[PDB]
């Protein structure tokens, strides 16, 4: 949902208040990427156990 | 029973080494 | 060259080691891209 | 482009390029010539 993929674009591009939000998207998409990986080698570990 | 590895870890995926090693597994 | 630094081409800016590259770019390519979509090389706007 | 003698027409009108030369649009801020200017793809402050 971000405009860019790349902080660097973000920062030098948006003004401070719009930046913020602009990165704050990738740190909500990014972290659930996470929250499901981990989820899924957590269950995989006892799987595998 | 099968750079790469070198990308996962500039992007913060570590691959950490096992305790115990082939070589120590294979004396076990 | 062959050290840490923060570069700066075409206003894209980042943080990493600059060395010169054993790839050959056609002549309309600028930059490209790694496994994880993420800058992998650079071409120099004012010396090619 | 700005300065010109007349614009063209809403009805019709008429585009100029610009390419290959160096604008600096910290002019059209700070300068008290122009009424309004507010930017919206971009920060005002970053154009150059």
């Amino acid at each position: 949902g971000a405009i860019s993929s790349v902080l660097n674009d973000i920062l030098s591009r948006l003004d401070p208040p719009e930046a913020e939000v602009q990165i704050d998207r990738l740190i909500t998409g990014r972290l659930q990427s996470l929250q499901t990986y981990v989820t899924q080698q957590l269950i995989r570990a006892a799987e595998i156990r | 029973v099968t750079d790469l590895i070198c990308a996962q870890k500039f992007n913060g995926l570590t691959v950490l080494p096992p305790l115990l090693t082939d070589e120590m597994i294979a004396q076990y | 060259k062959n050290k840490c630094v923060n570069f700066n081409f075409n206003g894209l800016t980042g943080t990493g080691v600059l060395t010169e590259s054993n790839k050959k770019f056609l002549p309309f390519q600028q930059f490209g891209r790694d496994i994880a979509d993420t800058t992998d090389a650079v071409r120099d706007p004012q010396t090619l | 482009v700005f300065n010109a003698t007349r614009f063209a027409s809403v009805y019709a009108w008429n585009r100029k390029r610009i390419s290959n030369c160096v604008a600096d649009y910290s002019v059209l801020y700070n300068s008290a010539s122009f009424s309004t200017f507010k930017c919206y793809g971009v920060s005002p402050t970053k154009l150059n």
